[PDB]
């Protein structure tokens, strides 16, 4: 309910990933449907995703993080990897489902 | 480890389970051989001369 | 045609390894400290050498030989306190190493991570024949101490201790073979450390991140080259003033007496990187159980990359797992407290509880924590 | 409706009737308007004897050129005149000389196949332009590589027998044989009773019978010298032959073992595992979703070119194998994949693939069995091979008695631990020597 | 320096550059260099002289880099930097 997206919202300022100006989806560890789902993302979202990840990585060099004005706020956290992803792992498991039988 | 359960999968572990068990012995056999062990040795007939 | 450092086959290694090696920019000083293992082996092996040139594994002569070392020899004292206290120093730089890879998801590296895991054994080995090999009063009832808990195995355990000891009990045979081997054991860790390198080098190394760190990435000459001579200088002023100042702090004084098998101490404890697996053991009521129960701790250690049931690689973004993570650092620090304590109360239900939370939080406790993040986080 | 059973015997018969000669009369009728009637002699490079290794091939060029009642090319404008086509071709083992064309049109049809079977006239003039013309062909035949391969490896596979030589033969012996060879060839082995007439499409039994006792009756029957030519098994030789020639672009390798025969049943079973490897070019469009793993790893890795498995069967003996084609850098990597895929289909043979190939093995029966030519074309090879047309019921039944179990032994009975023949042709270098190949022809740990 | 005078004289050739060359020498020396002069600087360049300019400015000095495209494998500006100079002079 609004007390669990009130302690979500505060979740998501601990995690402390917004701070650096990281996305949810930058912060996902590159398996192979990870990979396969950045493979087949648009130009413009990857590029933006890599410029996100090289400032992160810039900011963690030098031990600071964004300007508060500049942090990812929560309702502009959009999940672009997301349906991407989904197909990724479908087609896995239809795959597997098949060599299974 | 649900990747590994369906027919397909049944029947290779079928047809592999003597191929293993056949290594299993070869196993045995060669470790009752090179630790002498007493177990065994003193039960196959030709062995028993030498103890 | 004259880039012979990319040419010559001999330097083009070199190179790669250590030059043009594409490194991380972001890595903090923690990434040094692997590098502090390598030097600090070096070292070891230095000490160890001159340190050869005048000891006799003899067990009329051994306690002799390194009085003479330490009173004869010209600064003899020197190379064996800083053998010593660089023993002691390897083992911090090891306790470190290996909690900055179970911190930042560097255990996926599954290779790197199994031959460090070996070398972890190697090196433990390394250190208790040699602590073995001074023949003091501590050595010798530790080896017998050890060498028991290695009996308990049933069926074969006893000629197996037999066969290690040489005898009948710890003597002249265990202490000359001792000597053997702890020579020996330095240089199959230095190729298993190639070995290490080759995997990591093959596979890349990590971030605190856990991002993939191609986007921003930095030779690692002069950048690296200088910030791990900057760290390797730091641990050679923790190091020296450890051997010039306190030279027994961390030793115990009972080495300080010769061998007497007739004479038992009334407390006996290995040293003090192995006093948190003597307290995991001893706080089984068993022998076998808990001889179990230290080669499954650093089994566990290995086993960690089966149990990471989180899509983020590194803790820098997931707080509940950090709060466990320290609660295990500080429960290996009430273990390594525990296994330098008698057994009386309370220190018996103390280890107990220290050990049995300690398995929880390594085998079950971490992986909910990681499942209820993908929860709170929103990803399934 | 009907299932595969019924569609499948609901298809006309083929029946087979007999000549005092003892040749051969065969018919299968369908709706068509067409028909396909060919002559089929147990004839081929294998009944040579290396001092007319290209008598059958010669008279193949020279059979069309005319007879002594229809003199040159007015023979030809007969069988332009009813619009029909005539083809010839030879084999190791069989010779077949047939004519596409209408059902109105199938007595004189008959008359012109008797004409080519037992009355050509062979012309010296025509010997050496044909010469010529042979000469040339091979000229153009070494530049397609596969048919290289195929004949480096029926040579260093059947070295010594008479297996091994070319149906064209070598050149010096185009360049030496004469009419009288020629004669004498023609008198040896076009026998009657080793004569099959096939007539498939619109034709009726009983007017084609009619009309080979007409024209076809009284060929010879007889040897003349009471000299029969006797059948001789071909020894196989594990061996390999390696022709490097590093300015080609491409390499073709094709490793083969011995193939049962015509009358061994498990040739069915051979053909499923076959299909379970299956074949592939770079024009396909399955991508990495080809349910071969020999594709689906050679598409994934880009390994090859194409590749292919044949079962080429002879009297008693054959070569069952596969032949790849692909650059010099991929070459070793093929053939582990390919030997990996043997020892799989001997060791781990599932019933998913083994379905898979029944159905494909079925598909590839009756989509060949389709049209006049084949159909023709498959009546004259049972006659000549089997002695009788076997059925598509039969076929049927042979295949769904094919479990797996039966098919892991088959294969572990002709593809494990067995020498085979190695023919490479191209950049060849990284191809691996016998050693690797031999010592890839089994596992470690079955 | 027999490439630098044939470059200077083929290029004062046709009435455009040698316009453009006026331009450029009284916007900027005040005078036009006659060709004679140029001669006798570029004849009084020997090897000692042109060691010691390049020494002056060239060595151990710190560049300016710019690059656009696949730059990846472009060095760092510490590496190029240690690449102005040499340890065995
Ligand atoms: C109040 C507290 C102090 C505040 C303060 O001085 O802040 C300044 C400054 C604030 O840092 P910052 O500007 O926010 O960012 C750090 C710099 O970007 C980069 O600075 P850095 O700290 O990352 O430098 C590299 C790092 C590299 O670290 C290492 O090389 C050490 C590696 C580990 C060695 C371990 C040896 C064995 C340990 C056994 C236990 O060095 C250190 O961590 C300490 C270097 C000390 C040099 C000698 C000073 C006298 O503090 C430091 O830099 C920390 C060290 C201060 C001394
Ligand atoms: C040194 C001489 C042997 C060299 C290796 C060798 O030829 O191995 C034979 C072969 C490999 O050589 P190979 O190439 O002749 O293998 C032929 C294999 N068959 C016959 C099945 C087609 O190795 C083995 O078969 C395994 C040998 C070890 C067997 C298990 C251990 C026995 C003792 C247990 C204690
Ligand atoms: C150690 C004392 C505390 C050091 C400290 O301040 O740690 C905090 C630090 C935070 O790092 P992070 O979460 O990445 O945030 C960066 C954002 N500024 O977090 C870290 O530095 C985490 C990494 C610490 C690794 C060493 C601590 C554990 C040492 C013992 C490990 C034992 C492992 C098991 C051995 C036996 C088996
Ligand atoms: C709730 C907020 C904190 C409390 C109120 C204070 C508010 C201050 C507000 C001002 C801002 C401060 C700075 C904020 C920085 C970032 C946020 C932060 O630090 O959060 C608090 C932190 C982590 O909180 P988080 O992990 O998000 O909570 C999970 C719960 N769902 O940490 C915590 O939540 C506290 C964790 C405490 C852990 C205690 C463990 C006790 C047991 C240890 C045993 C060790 C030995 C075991 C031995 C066993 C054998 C005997
Ligand atoms: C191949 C190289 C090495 C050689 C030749 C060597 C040799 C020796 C010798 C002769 C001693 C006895 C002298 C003494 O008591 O101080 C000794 C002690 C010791 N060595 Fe080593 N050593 C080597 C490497 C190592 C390594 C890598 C470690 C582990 C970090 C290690 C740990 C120890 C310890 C703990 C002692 C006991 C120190 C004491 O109590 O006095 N050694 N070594
Ligand atoms: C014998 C002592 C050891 C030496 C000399 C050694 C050496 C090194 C070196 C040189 C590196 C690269 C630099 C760095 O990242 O710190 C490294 C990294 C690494 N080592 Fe070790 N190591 C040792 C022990 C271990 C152990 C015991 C483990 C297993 C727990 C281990 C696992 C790793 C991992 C996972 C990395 C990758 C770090 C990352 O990319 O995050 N090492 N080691």
């Amino acid at each position: 309910s609004k007390w669990l997206d009130g302690f979500r919202k505060w979740y998501y300022n601990a995690a402390g990933f917004n701070k650096l100006g990281l996305m949810r989806d930058d912060t996902l560890h590159e398996t192979e449907d990870v990979k396969e789902a950045i493979r087949r993302l648009p130009e413009d979202l990857y590029n933006d995703r890599m410029f996100r990840i090289k400032r992160a990585l810039d900011l963690t060099m030098r031990h600071q993080i964004l300007p508060k004005d500049q942090w990812t706020k929560y309702e502009e956290d959009k999940f672009y990897l997301e349906p991407y992803l989904k197909e990724v792992i479908r087609e896995r498991k239809e795959r597997e489902e098949w060599a299974k039988k | 480890l649900s990747r590994f359960l369906g027919p397909r999968y049944r029947e290779l572990a079928r047809n592999w389970i003597p191929t293993a068990g056949m290594w299993g012995t070869v196993g045995a056999v060669g470790l009752v051989w090179a630790t002498d062990w007493r177990l065994i040795l003193d039960w196959v007939p030709y062995i028993n001369g030498k103890f | 045609m004259t880039n012979m450092r990319k040419t010559h086959p001999l330097f083009k290694i070199i190179n790669h390894s250590f030059i043009d090696l594409p490194a991380p920019s972001n890595i903090s000083s923690w990434w040094n400290f692997g590098s502090l293992l390598g030097v600090c082996l070096m070292v070891q092996i230095i000490t160890g050498l001159f340190l050869a040139m005048h000891y006799t594994s003899d067990t009329m002569t051994a306690f002799s030989s390194v009085t003479h070392i330490c009173r004869d020899v010209n600064y003899g004292w020197l190379i064996r306190y800083m053998h010593a206290n660089g023993a002691s120093m390897f083992f911090i730089c090891l306790f470190l190493h290996v909690g900055r890879g179970l911190y930042y998801g560097s255990y996926t590296f599954m290779e790197t991570w199994n031959i460090g895991v070996l070398l972890l054994f190697a090196v433990m080995a390394t250190a208790f024949m040699g602590y073995v090999l001074p023949w003091g009063q501590m050595s010798f009832w530790g080896a017998t101490v050890i060498t028991n808990l290695l009996s308990a195995i049933p069926y074969i355990g006893t000629t197996l201790v037999e066969w290690i000891w040489g005898g009948f009990s710890v003597d002249k045979a265990t202490l000359t073979r001792f000597f053997a081997f702890h020579f020996i054991l330095p240089f199959i860790i230095a190729a298993l450390a190639i070995v290490h390198l080759l995997f990591l080098h093959e596979t890349g190394s990590n971030n605190p991140t856990g991002l993939n760190s191609d986007a921003d990435k930095i030779p690692f000459h002069p950048y690296y080259t200088i910030k791990d001579i900057l760290g390797i200088l730091i641990m050679f002023l923790i190091l020296m003033t450890l051997v010039l100042f306190f030279p027994d702090m961390l030793g115990d004084p009972d080495n300080y007496m010769p061998a007497n098998p007739l004479n038992t101490p009334p407390h006996i404890k290995p040293e003090w990187y192995f006093l948190f697996a003597y307290a995991i053991l001893r706080s089984i009521p068993n022998k076998l159980g808990g001889v179990l129960a230290l080669i499954l701790s650093i089994l566990i250690l290995a086993l960690m990359p089966f149990l990471h049931t989180s899509k983020q690689r590194s803790l820098m973004f997931r707080p509940i797992t950090q709060i466990l993570y320290w609660i295990l650092v500080a429960n290996l620090l009430i273990l390594t407290w525990i296994g330098g304590q008698p057994v009386e109360h309370p220190f018996i239900i103390i280890g107990q509880l220290a050990s049995i939370s300690y398995f929880s939080i390594i085998l079950i406790l971490m992986p909910i924590s990681g499942i209820i993040e993908d929860k709170m986080l929103k990803l399934y | 409706t009907a299932t595969f059973a019924q569609a499948l015997q609901s298809v006309p018969e083929t029946q087979v009737s007999i000549l005092d000669n003892g040749l051969r009369v065969a018919s299968e009728q369908s709706s068509h308007a067409t028909c396909t009637v060919g002559v089929w002699i147990d004839a081929g490079s294998r009944y040579e004897t290396e001092k007319n290794n290209g008598a059958g091939y010669f008279l193949e060029h020279l059979a069309f050129k005319g007879t002594k009642n229809r003199p040159g090319n007015a023979l030809e404008k007969e069988v332009e005149s009813i619009g029909a086509h005539l083809n010839a071709y030879s084999t190791r083992e069989h010779t077949a000389y047939l004519i596409k064309a209408l059902s109105k049109d199938l007595p004189k049809v008959v008359e012109l196949l008797a004409d080519i079977v037992q009355n050509s006239s062979l012309e010296d003039s025509q010997i050496e332009k044909e010469r010529d013309v042979i000469l040339r062909e091979m000229q153009e035949n070494d530049a397609s590589m596969q048919n290289v391969v195929f004949d480096y490896l029926h040579a260093t596979a059947f070295q010594g027998t008479p297996l091994a030589q070319a149906v064209e033969g070598p050149s010096e012996n185009v360049r030496r044989l004469s009419r009288t060879d020629l004669t004498d060839y023609l008198n040896r082995h076009y026998k009657a009773p080793r004569m099959v007439l096939a007539a498939a499409g619109g034709v009726e039994h009983q007017q084609l019978l009619d009309l080979a006792q007409k024209h076809l009756s009284s060929v010879s029957r007889v040897y003349e010298e009471d000299a029969v030519p006797g059948l001789t098994p071909c020894r196989f030789t594990g061996s390999e032959i390696r022709h490097r020639d590093d300015a080609l672009p491409l390499a073709h390798v094709a490793i083969a073992v011995e193939g049962p025969g015509w009358a061994n049943p498990d040739n069915v079973t051979l053909q499923v595992a076959n299909a379970i490897i299956g074949h592939y070019d770079c024009t396909y469009g399955g991508g990495v979703h080809l349910s071969s793993p020999l594709a689906s790893v050679a598409v994934a890795n880009k390994l090859c070119q194409s590749f292919q498995t044949f079962n080429i069967s002879y009297s008693d003996t054959g070569l069952l194998g596969a032949h790849f084609v692909c650059d010099a850098m991929s070459i070793d990597d093929m053939v582990f994949f390919l030997q990996g895929q043997w020892m799989r289909l001997c060791t781990s043979a599932t019933e998913s693939e083994v379905t898979r190939g029944k159905n494909i093995l079925r598909n590839a029966l009756v989509s060949h069995l389709d049209g006049t030519t084949p159909v023709c074309e498959d009546i004259g090879r049972s006659l000549l091979t089997y002695g009788r047309r076997i059925p598509l019921a039969e076929w049927e039944s042979r295949i769904q008695e094919v479990d797996a179990q039966m098919l892991r032994d088959i294969c572990s009975k002709y593809f494990y631990d067995q020498c085979p023949a190695v023919a490479g042709y191209g950049p060849i270098e990284q191809l691996p020597d016998y050693n690797r190949i031999r010592s890839g022809m089994f596992w470690l740990r079955f």
